């Protein structure tokens, strides 16, 4: 029965619901492949980290994927298919779910900073047909980097290898471009 | 005493359900239009309308605010009646859940456009909001489970199995996926506990199960109460209820990796997701069968009662999506479907067709009763609403399928020489008509929502003091 | 009901062939 | 029906639908089969299957189209532009490759825009020869006179006006004398006298017709003030394809 | 009513078609 018993039903539900989570999530913490960074890779530089946060704030993810699937055509279009090691540092992970715009994972030099500036400033200007929104404010706002130290410290706590030295050492458009320029670079050079 | 059901909270949640429905769907239409014509985005100045920011607002408002309020109103009404006792938290605990929830949505409205988002889908709100939601949800479970504990009848209606499960699992999912170290006060001024593949897994476990419990299970509870609520008597299958419920509740949690196909996530996990997503097909359909078969003999009612129409069609879309989902969960299919508008097609088929329609019908049924009214102000409007909503959903789905297939194909398509046939821009251009049609379909559905608002309002006007006697 | 299952069989070939056409056109596009 | 009512609702004790049962079981069976077949096997892939299929996809593709690329590679770039077999397939596909990779900077037309060169036309900054174009593609890609004390606020204006005269004829007498003098001193070294320009440097000729580049006096003032600094990213990492593209770009003008 | 049944069958047919085509692939 157990129809009648509130506690039993509750307990069984909690138990029934748990198995998939334990089975899928938990072992990942342990598996090395997903944990290991690409050997060459370093953590995001403070400007790039700030830019990544901007990429998050804006909602770039909502149109842009950062995960190259292992198919020939996407390899051809984007580059080497993404590797788990690349995303090891990413709190939170940027893999997309939608590609209104193209995949961003490996823009490890593909465009010049100047291009990125013009495009972000007005995508239509460079790419007339673009659906992408214009982000001119990025030029307007400067970064104080007050918070950057805190952010890196927190990431270190999270496991990112920032040096004490890195924290100490650390416009929005500049940051966004800086971030975009790093993407996927780690694998190619290594 | 307190023999009378506490209608209070259900009334508030119902009205707010309609309100948030309008707000969320309107944002949906607007952002869709933004995809069609980017001008709708502010060119200079981030401002008020920018797609990247608005999108999660649409998401949260539609799911948590609209769907959430629908769930609150429905669960509070349904559990009370199904168990025959007045709500356990009462105005105090339950109303707290109301205001608290309202605060949560309001905070989302302010915070998201402001730019504070974790970037995690369906997770987007900042940590402070996460704590608030955890608190409100905790209160909500105490009220609900307490209501069950206090029940009169020895057995607990299956609808409550679904609601109860939904409650618990969402709480667990929310807490786990939200672990994050706070860097600053808000926005995503927190970084997620996990990263990379692991973060992706936790995210999609959370993300699927969100629709799985929040959108499917809880709504299945709604279906279980409302569909059988009719003049016609018995036709159902209890044993199915049992099999379908447990199997769904168990199997669904495994479905997470289907999002992750052909990604960095390890092959084993992806496969487990695929296999279980396929097994998931059966229980999910068990829900639809249990709902529809109940109607058997009763079908003549469909022409007569539009509320019934809504519930039935709701199940039709539900089954359709619950079929399409398992298919897309196959790696080969996902190979095409992923990152295309098809995913969106799938989402709105379930969202407009299943979730929205059943909640709609649910409200049309309950709101008069809660309001101390025999029925809605105008049945005709419910019918018109039904049509508007149906054509809108179908149009939305069709456009997205065409767009999605076109996109996956165009992206993958290779020439004789082996070169890539289309530029991404070409695919983008191809998508435009799809964007416009989708904009229209969603617009029509939204208009239906407006008609609902008008009708409900008219009915709401009739009586102050609408205690509806004993009940 | 027989009307019900019959009108259930009705149209099935419609979407079946429409989508088979769609998929030939798709493998034709990719 | 069962004995207990929940507000109105009662439930029939009915059997699970046979088809429903079958489908449920079938899915389960499929799942077990899938797991045995997948990671835990399937034949056709040695070891264990994985995303490894990628290698196979590329490999078969390579077998299928390796010859076309290999044939082209032996041929010189100039030859690969001329020949409609390789040469024509090189323009359409090279043109195919062009759209995917290059079109976003240099235009679908390859006509270009402000900040990006028009590949179609006759004029080449780095040099039009096949080797030059290839080099541009394979290995990828103006001094700030405003600061150099002498140039200043006025010197820049003068040089701008003079260059517009080299390009054509506007009327500003102060902006001309001074500018001629400055150009001969500094600019001429890279752009030459009479602005033929030097391909080696990628210094464009000042004696040009109306192009997409900011001809206006003000725009010239800005480039002279601040200097240029444009990049053509290297396709050697990202990109055989580079060769076909060089053949296509070459074919474009003529 | 009969129209809803027809649409439902149409969707099911689309689905079986998709399954076949994916097995093609
Ligand atoms: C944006 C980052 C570009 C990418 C993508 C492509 N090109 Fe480019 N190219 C770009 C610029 C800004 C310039 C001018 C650089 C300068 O001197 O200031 C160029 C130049 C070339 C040239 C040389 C033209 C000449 O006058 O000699 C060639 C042959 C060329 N680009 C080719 C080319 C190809 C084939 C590309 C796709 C693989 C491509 N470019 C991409 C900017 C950008
Ligand atoms: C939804 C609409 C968005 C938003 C929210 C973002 N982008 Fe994009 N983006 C979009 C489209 C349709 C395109 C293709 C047309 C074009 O190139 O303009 C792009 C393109 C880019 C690119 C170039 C990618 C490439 O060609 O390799 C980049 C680098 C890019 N977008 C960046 C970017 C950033 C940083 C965003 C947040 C500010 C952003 N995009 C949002 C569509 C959309
Ligand atoms: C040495 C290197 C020099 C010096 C001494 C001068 N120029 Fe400039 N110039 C040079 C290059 C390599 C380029 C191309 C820049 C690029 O493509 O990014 C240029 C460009 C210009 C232009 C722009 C042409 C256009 O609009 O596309 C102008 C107007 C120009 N240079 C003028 C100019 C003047 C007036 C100079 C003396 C003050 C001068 N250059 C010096 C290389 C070099
Ligand atoms: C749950 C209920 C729900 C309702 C009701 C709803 N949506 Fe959405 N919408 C979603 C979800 C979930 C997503 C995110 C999809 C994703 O992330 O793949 C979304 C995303 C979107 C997007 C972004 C599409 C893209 O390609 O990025 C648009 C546009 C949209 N919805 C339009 C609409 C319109 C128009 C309506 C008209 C009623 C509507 N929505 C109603 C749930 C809903
Ligand atoms: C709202 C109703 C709804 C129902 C019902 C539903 N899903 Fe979905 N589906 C969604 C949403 C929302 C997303 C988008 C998630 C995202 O943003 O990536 C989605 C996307 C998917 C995708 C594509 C993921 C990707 O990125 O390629 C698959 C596969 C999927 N769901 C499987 C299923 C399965 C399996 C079921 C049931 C057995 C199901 N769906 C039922 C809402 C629903
Ligand atoms: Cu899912």
């Amino acid at each position: 029965v157990l129809e009648k018993n509130a506690t039993l039903l509750l307990i069984f539900a909690f138990l029934v619901v748990t198995i998939g989570g334990i089975v899928e999530i938990a072992p990942l913490f342990y598996l090395e492949n997903t944990i290991e960074k690409v050997e060459g890779m370093r953590p995001y530089t403070p400007l790039e980290l700030t830019g990544r946060d901007i990429y998050i704030r804006e909602g770039c993810y909502v149109c842009h994927s950062q995960m190259i699937r292992p198919m020939r055509d996407e390899v051809e279009r984007y580059g080497h298919y993404s590797l788990a090691a690349e995303s090891m540092y990413d709190h939170p992970f940027q893999w997309g779910s939608k590609r209104t715009g193209p995949d961003l994972a490996r823009v490890g030099g593909r465009y010049s900073d100047a291009w990125h500036v013009e495009h972000l400033s007005n995508p239509q200007s460079v790419v007339p047909e673009s659906v992408m929104p214009s982000y001119s404010y990025l030029a307007n706002v400067p970064l104080d980097s007050t918070w950057i130290e805190d952010r890196v410290s927190t990431d270190a706590l999270v496991g990112v290898p920032y040096s004490a030295e890195m924290i100490a050492a650390a416009t929005e458009m500049d940051a966004l471009v800086a971030y975009l320029q790093v993407l996927g670079t780690m694998v190619d050079f290594s | 005493s307190k023999d009378e059901y506490f209608d209070g909270v259900i009334r508030a949640g119902v009205i707010a359900t309609t309100f948030w429905g309008i707000v969320g769907f309107l944002v949906a239409v607007i952002i869709a239009f933004q995809l069609a014509f980017p001008a709708l985005n502010l060119e200079f100045g981030n401002g008020m309308l920018n797609f990247g920011r608005l999108r999660p607002l649409h998401t949260s408002a539609v799911i948590f605010a609209f769907g959430g309020n629908a769930l609150i109103a429905s669960a509070f009404y349904v559990v009370q009646r199904t168990s025959a006792a007045r709500l356990f938290g009462g105005t105090a605990l339950g109303w707290f859940v109301f205001w608290g929830w309202q605060l949560i949505i309001v905070t989302a409205a302010t915070s998201y456009l402001l730019g504070g988002s974790q970037g995690k889908e369906y997770a987007e709100l900042n940590w402070h909001l996460d704590i608030l939601v955890a608190i409100v949800w905790v209160a909500y479970l105490i009220a609900f489970l307490g209501t069950i504990f206090k029940r009169k009848e020895p057995h607990i209606y299956v609808a409550n199995w679904f609601y109860l499960s939904f409650i618990v699992t969402i709480a667990m999912l929310h807490i786990v996926n939200n672990l994050a170290v706070p860097v600053s006060i808000f926005g995503t001024k927190s970084v997620q506990l996990m990263a990379g593949v692991q973060d992706a897994m936790t995210q999609w476990w959370y993300g699927h199960n969100a629709v799985g419990f929040f959108l499917t299970a809880g709504f299945l509870g709604m279906m279980y109460y409302f569909v059988p609520k009719q003049a016609e008597r018995p036709v159902y299958s209890y044993k199915l209820s049992i099999v379908h419920f447990w199997a769904l509740i168990f199997l669904y949690i495994w479905a997470g990796p289907h999002h992750l196909h052909y990604t960095a996530l390890p092959d084993w996990a992806s496969t487990l997701g695929m296999v279980m997503s396929v097994i998931l097909w059966m229980p999910s359909w068990g829900g639809m069968i249990n709902g529809l078969m109940t109607l058997s003999g009763a079908w003549d009612k469909l022409r007569t009662d539009p509320v019934i129409r809504m519930m039935v069609v709701s199940i039709g879309f539900y089954g359709m999506s619950t079929f399409e989902g398992p298919m897309m969960s196959i790696k080969a299919v996902n190979s095409l479907s992923h990152y295309t508008d098809w995913t969106i097609g799938h989402v709105h088929s379930g969202a407009l067709g299943w979730n929205g329609m059943i909640t709609f019908g649910m409200l049309y049924f309950l709101t008069p009763r809660l309001w101390g009214r025999s029925g809605l102000y105008s049945l005709k409007l419910v019918s018109w609403h039904f049509w508007l909503a149906t054509i809108g959903i179908v149009l939305y789905a069709s456009s997205m399928w065409v767009s999605g297939i076109m996109e996956g194909l165009m992206w993958r398509e290779v020439d004789a020489q082996g070169f890539l046939v289309n530029g991404f821009a070409d695919t983008v251009g191809a998508k435009f008509p799809m964007n416009v049609v989708r904009g229209v379909g969603g617009v029509l559905y939204l208009t239906g929502g407006l008609i609902m608002a008008y009708n409900l309002w008219a009915t709401v006007a009739k009586q102050p003091k609408t205690a509806n006697l004993a009940v | 009901m027989l009307v019900k299952t019959h009108i259930t069989k009705i149209g099935v070939t419609l979407f079946a062939v429409a989508l088979f056409y769609g998929f030939i056109y798709m493998l034709s596009n990719s | 029906t069962t004995g207990h009512s929940w507000d109105g609702i009662e439930e029939l004790n009915t059997p699970l639908p046979r088809w429903w049962l079958w489908t449920f079981y079938a899915t389960i069976v499929w799942g077990v089969a899938y797991s045995i077949a997948m990671p835990a096997a399937t034949p056709g892939i040695l070891g264990s299957s994985t995303r490894a299929d990628v290698e196979k996809d590329i490999a078969k593709f390579a077998e299928m189209n390796k010859a076309v690329e290999d044939k082209l590679v032996a041929t010189d770039l100039t030859a690969i532009a001329a020949d409609p077999e390789l040469v024509t397939y090189t323009r359409n596909a090279g043109a195919a490759v062009f759209r995917t990779w290059c079109a976003q900077c240099h235009g679908a037309g390859a006509g270009g825009n402000t900040g990006f060169p028009s590949l179609l036309d006759g004029d080449w900054l780095h040099g039009g020869s096949i080797e030059t174009i290839y080099t541009n593609i394979k290995h990828g890609i103006m001094p700030a006179h405003l600061t150099d004390e002498l140039l200043e606020p006025a010197q820049i204006d003068d040089v701008v006006q003079y260059v517009l005269k080299i390009s054509g004829q506007p009327a500003d007498e102060a902006r001309a004398t001074a500018g001629q003098q400055v150009f001969a001193d500094n600019c001429v070294s890279c752009h030459g006298e009479d602005a033929k320009g030097m391909v080696e440097m990628g210094a464009p000729n000042l004696t040009d017709g109306i192009w997409l580049y900011g001809g206006d006096a003000n725009t010239i003032t800005t480039t002279i003030q601040l200097g240029r600094g444009g990049v053509m990213p290297s396709w050697s990492w990202a990109a055989a394809q580079i060769r076909a593209v060089a053949s296509y770009v070459h074919s474009l003008g003529g | 009513l009969l129209m809803f049944v027809a649409f439902f069958g149409l969707i099911i047919a689309v689905n079986v078609t998709m399954a076949v085509q994916a097995v093609k692939t």
